């Protein structure tokens, strides 16, 4: 019938070429198939080299290539499953499963290279997309179909942070999550995948929330670059289908850059500034701006990011801050101070941080908010030197103020049940901003501090203090 | 098989094409392929022809066909264009329907001559009150924008657009000045609200959009500047007064350097080609002003560059210096202070401003610039703690009084009549006295007392536009009784 | 025949170009005229590129080559424990033909993602400033970065004889066979390595990979794999195996060699962009194995060398993200006296107590903050006593906790004589005693325990933990020695 057939030319490296037959080479970005004694190997179309020749560049491992042998074409670019038979199921860049529970019965199958949607389906206003966290809401809020950066590695409990946002969303938006992993410690991928089930975001008897694709590091630049796309096709699906606020993670953002900077690099292309590929210009918005709100639904980024040589100048970073709308810092001494989450409140920033956005209130609140946080940090000098009597009645009072807020900041992870056994809960927007206004006009003063540590509400705080004193008596 | 006007593809790849054929093809020439994607022909060579893509080159194989335009790459120019949203190519992207176009120019435009020119003498007010005191722009200047991320760099190019509103809704011809946007490596997102905030203050009625996303392929934001800006001739040559903002051409290069790059060229400085001056260059010439032979018309430009950590002797930003008419640097340090605009008056120029500014802000703004070009030498000289004397702490009172008279929130455009005045006071020094909590106050407290009072005076700036020896006195004796109370 | 020989069309450079073999594998191996043997790595569509292994003054033109039909593989084996082999396996020590088990290829994929767990089993490297501070697990992969001549093989050569302890003794899941790949280092040092590691009875359990620099580039390429697999045996089979790459670094510059002769693109510093593809397809075959799987491991301590500190260099960067921890080394800190020079405040492990005996846990989890706020207050050491008694507290800590981790050469402790040093430390009953004396401290105080408490050290490493009634116990004993101190 329409059966396409090649043969191998030449084997460099993860670069193989293949001839087939005249008027009948397989486009760019498709598809192509070798028979290997373990599965199958995967080239992706690269360059028409001419003479009914083209180089493609491999998916995994190249060692035993001989030329000759035959090569299939599916005659489509790679193609990833879609649909909620994805949720709870490790997937790697090829498209097929690794978890070991058999084959993903899908009904239909998307191919990872997608045009980015038209000017006229985007949005004309940004909104804020309520998650969950007061820390988030109040000072960093998530934009809807942003970008957001996550710093900090292990440690800061960056793993925590993450299930926590697919479980939130999943019970006040009810989107679903899509996880994807480029150039993933192996070691890690193990320990995620095992913790997922074990916090609840991922069950296998009853109902996945978040879909798993991940590309190991073992694994050939070719892979490595695509993986990325395979994970954001899926999550498009429930954009365009189910019209949901569903979130992109992506770690790291880093190793996607690198990895296109050793695919270039083999290809033949000449180097740009720095070492990087020319074409990373274009790559990183091949990527970007198929994550947006449209009028369906609406696709979350949520993707770390690794600064190279603690550098901000460099290519790579500055390229994708370009995107960043918002950033959530995770520092190791905000986690020291028994504050959970890690979250910075004064590295944490937001492109949507006005009152044209989040309305006057919000504004102003917020804005206090980090004021008196900012102060306090200056103060942390003459306090611990000349004691705290060294402040005015102005001072001093903001101080007994900031000590409340930032305990107050503090939120139990609902995901995170089976590991403090404290309850977890989810604070809305329209509560957070009320909560901290009252704190602000000095409405709590005679409260003590630990009644605002590990606080879900407001409400909550005054049950917890009531509770305080009561046991005092 | 005719090879005389078609052709087949050797090869493809690195978003290059080397056809055969094509030998009545000129250079440069626009092209199609058989799947209908455009290209050009950049390189002639004996045998073969090298094409650049303005779509992916999964779309072409090899062995399709190729048919010419036997017309150099256009794009649709004429007045139907405003209101519209269009890419490089100048097909519609809002989805309004097709656009009323009265013709169509050449992608690469040859700068008018040295003869057909006059020196820029129209003031463009800004709206912004540190701008056009210092830095102003006229109708033929190429003013530059240059700044860090985030340093309000499209916020003094829109703040400016909005500011023509004034005139454009008038009667008058030779006051409108018309707007054309140049959105270049950006997000989707960023330009579809930027468009929503142009129909809320209703700027969009006089404004032409041209896209050239991320997403799009790198050749798409290298022709994007040169067709844009051909949008905006029209005007000019008509004697009407254009205005165009590339946002940003540091990205374009570096587009370019991609395709500099992909066709195996000599690197230069921080990998940029040689030729990447000749790139900003032809643009840029492309801006002035006509003889009136010509008809009076006019093109101002406003290109943006990006920094990074406010080096100003990077190669990029040094190439467009020393093309532009003068710089508004945006330093961050002085964005976090609150100082917004955060106009660096240290690096900020005007190569062609009093010869373009109201004669009513020459005379009140003397030697204002050269004054905190000092001011910053002083003021970071004394910053240690150390005890100064008189005549250096005089001087160091006046400064920061000047200073946060040119701060000026955003949306917030004032008239030339409004600007005037408060110049005035600083140079005199009856601010001095003011405190300095109380300078912000100060200034809306001020022009109602004017408005209430003294509105006169207003008037007769704002027809005459410039004071007289008699408006002079009668201004003194008005602000240093309102100084007293 | 043309399709299993071929003829060489050109040599040099340690690469000669072959024409035929239509029939040849990847990367397989092939046999020259002469005797000398090597591997194709290009695969052309006219000739194929392959290395050598020998001097390339045996190749000429013409000469015949005929394939092999088999890839690069090593036997692997209890056999190979007490020898000595090249790359390719073979022996050179002269003890005789080498007894295997089998074979297996140099490309081995890693374990999956789900044939994997948690690391939890501890690798004792018998150095207090290690197995306190940065702990080391069964399949980790802890990084020993740092400058030349500051102690790098020191960390690796300690931890193989610490592992007399158990690897004499009869439980398997609690030994742990050292394989040290020795990458471009002179034959003289080999022999002195292998020399140290006999007169102290480790070869016992020890298998040394030699890769002299004289040696052909592929050799120095293939060593790392070749001794991959030789572990891996003992990770499948069920057991524990610790494999010390030295160095890393060696290995890039041997693979660069070949990469450049062959022509292939030049990245970042002369590498080819599959470099990092190298050293993350050799560490993650390093892991530890689930119970169905066998509930082996297999530990990587690879070693690279920087350039002056500069850890940002490519190769170094490549190494230090695919690792799971640095133990990083300063010179500057080995002229002090701090031997080992293991820079704490860099010095990271992410597993950190998951491998790590609860006995010492109980009191490292306080040393790492002493320590900590030790290098905070460092300065104030060199003023006057004007220092406050709260930071000056700090410092008698600082100056006494660093004392003590200097351990000399070729002198492992066991935990339960790790615990007794620590524990004293933390709590502070060395601060009365005088700085230059801790040393002596050390034996003097051991040998009091070996006496007097035996039976508390002896508990210690039994169970491994430290119950209430131990914690009292040891103070108790401590208080008495330091008093008759
Ligand atoms: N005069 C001002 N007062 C207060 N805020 C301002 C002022 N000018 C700009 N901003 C704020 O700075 C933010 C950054 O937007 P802006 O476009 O000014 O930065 P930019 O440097 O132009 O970014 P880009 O170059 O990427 O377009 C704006 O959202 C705006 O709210
Ligand atoms: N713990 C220690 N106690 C005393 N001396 C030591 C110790 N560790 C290393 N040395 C000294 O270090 C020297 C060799 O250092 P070492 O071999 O550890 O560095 P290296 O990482 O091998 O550097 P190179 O890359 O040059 O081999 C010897 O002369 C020895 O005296
Ligand atoms: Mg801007
Ligand atoms: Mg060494």
């Amino acid at each position: 019938s329409t059966p396409i057939t090649g043969k191998v030319t030449a084997v460099i490296g993860a670069i193989v070429d293949v001839h087939f037959e005249q008027s009948e080479l397989p486009a760019i970005l498709n598809a192509l198939e070798i028979k290997t004694p373990q599965g199958k190997l995967v080239l992706e179309v690269a360059q028409h080299l001419g003479e009914n020749t083209v180089r493609t560049i491999a998916m995994d491992g190249t060692e035993g290539l001989v030329r000759g042998e035959k090569v299939l074409d599916t005659g489509g670019p790679i193609s990833v499953p879609v649909g909620r038979e994805t949720l709870g199921r490790i997937i790697n860049v090829i498209g097929e499963p690794i978890d070991e529970r058999g084959p993903i019965k899908s009904k239909l199958r998307k191919p990872i290279h997608a045009d980015p949607p038209s000017f006229a389906e985007q949005s004309t206003s940004a909104e804020i997309l309520e998650t969950g966290i007061k820390v988030v809401d109040l000072l960093a809020p998530y934009a809807r179909g942003g970008k957001i950066g996550l710093f900090g590695g292990a440690g800061v409990g960056k793993t925590v942070f993450i299930q926590e946002l697919i479980n939130n969303i999943a019970k006040a938006h009810g989107g679903f999550s899509v996880f994807t992993g480029v150039g993933e410690r192996t070691r890690e991928g193990n320990d995620l995948y095992r913790e997922m089930k074990e916090t609840g975001v991922i069950n296998l008897e009853g109902e996945s929330k978040v879909a798993l694709v991940f590309g190991q590091m073992n694994e050939p630049p070719g892979a490595r670059a695509r993986v990325a796309l395979t994970g954001l096709t899926i999550a498009e699906y429930f954009r365009d289908e189910e019209g949901q606020d569903v979130l992109l993670f992506i770690d790291n953002i880093f190793r996607f850059t690198q990895a296109g900077s050793e695919v270039s690099a083999l290809l033949g292309r000449i180097p740009s500034a720095v070492g990087y590929q020319p074409t990373l210009a274009t790559d990183m918005g091949l990527l970007q701006e198929r994550i947006t709100t449209t009028k369906k639904g609406s696709v979350t980024s949520v993707q770390a990011v690794y600064v190279p040589a603690d550098d901000l100048t460099d290519p790579a970073p500055a390229t994708t801050f370009a995107h960043l709308d918002a950033t959530t810092v995770l520092s190791r001494g905000i986690s020291e101070l028994g504050i959970y989450p890690a979250v910075d409140p004064l590295d944490s920033k937001s492109r949507l941080l006005d009152a044209a956005v989040v309305g006057q209130e919000h504004y102003d609140v917020a804005s206090k908010v980090q004021e008196t946080l900012q102060t306090y940090k200056s103060l942390q000098d003459i306090i611990a030197i000349l004691g705290m009597d060294e402040l005015s009645e102005q001072d001093k009072l903001t101080v007994e103020r900031a000590r409340k807020i930032q305990r107050f900041l503090s939120q139990p992870f609902a995901v995170a049940e089976v590991f403090t056994g404290i309850p977890g809960k989810l604070v809305r927007l329209k509560d957070t901003v009320a909560s901290f206004k009252a704190v602000l006009e000095g409405k709590y003063d005679n409260i003590p501090e630990h009644a605002f540590y590990m606080v879900g509400g407001i409400e909550d705080v005054v049950a917890k203090a009531e509770k305080l004193a009561a046991e005092a008596n | 098989a005719n090879l005389n006007e078609t052709g087949r593809v050797l090869a493809v790849g690195d978003g290059i094409a080397r056809v055969f054929g094509l030998n009545n093809i000129q250079a440069e020439e626009l092209v199609e392929f058989s799947s209908g994607v455009k290209g050009m022909a950049l390189n002639l060579e004996p045998g073969q022809v090298g094409i650049v893509l303005f779509g992916s080159d999964r779309l072409v194989k090899e062995g399709e066909l190729v048919k010419r335009t036997g017309n150099i790459v256009d794009v649709p120019v004429g007045p139907g264009l405003l209101g519209r949203v269009v890419d490089a190519l100048g097909n519609p992207i809002d989805g309004k329907g097709p656009i009323d176009a009265a013709g169509r120019s050449r992608a690469q435009v040859k700068a008018p001559g040295i003869l057909p020119r006059r020196s820029v003498h129209e003031p463009v007010q800004t709206g912004l009150k540190a701008v056009d005191a210092l830095v102003p722009i006229g109708r033929g200047q190429r003013e530059l924008i240059i700044g860090d991320r985030q340093t309000g760099k499209t916020a003094v190019a829109l703040d400016t657009i909005l500011n023509q509103k004034r005139w454009n809704n008038g009667s008058d011809e030779s006051k409108k000045l018309y707007c054309v946007y140049v959105a270049v490596g950006q997000k989707r997102s960023t330009v579809a609200q930027l468009v929503q905030t142009l129909e809320q203050h209703d700027a969009m009625k006089y404004s032409i959009i041209v896209a050239a996303t991320a997403s799009e392929a790198a050749p798409l934001q290298y022709l994007a500047p040169f067709t844009a800006a051909s949008i905006g001739e029209w005007f000019r040559d008509n004697g009407k007064h254009a205005l165009i903002v590339y946002d940003d051409l540091s990205k374009q290069a570096v587009a370019y350097r991609q395709l500099s790059l992909l066709l195996r060229r000599p690197p230069g400085r921080e990998a940029y080609p040689g030729d990447v001056f000749y790139l900003h260059s032809r643009l840029l010439e492309r801006a002035a002003k006509l003889s009136e032979k010509e008809g009076s018309g006019s093109l101002t430009a406003l290109p943006v560059i990006e920094t990074q950590g406010g080096d100003v002797s990077a190669y990029i930003p040094t190439n467009v210096i020393s093309i532009t008419d003068g710089q508004i640097f945006l330093e961050a340090e002085l964005f976090y202070k609150g100082i917004r605009p955060a106009i660096n008056v240290g690096l900020s120029v005007s190569r062609v401003g009093s010869a373009a500014q109201v004669k009513a802000l020459k005379q009140v703004a003397g030697s204002l610039k050269l004054f905190l070009a000092q001011y910053r030498e002083v003021a970071a000289f004394a910053q240690f703690g150390s005890d100064l004397d008189a005549s250096t702490k005089q001087t160091l009172v006046r400064g920061e009084r000047l200073t946060q008279l040119l701060k000026q929130n955003q949306y917030s455009p004032l008239a030339t009549e409004e600007q005037v005045p408060l110049i005035y006071a600083g140079v005199n020094g009856h601010l001095d006295g003011i405190e300095l909590s109380r300078i912000g106050e100060f200034e809306s407290s001020f022009l109602s007392y004017l408005k209430s009072n003294h509105n006169e005076l207003l008037t007769e700036i704002r027809e005459k536009g410039e004071l007289s020896k008699e408006l002079l006195a009668s201004l003194k004796s008005a602000t240093e009784s309102f100084v007293a109370t």
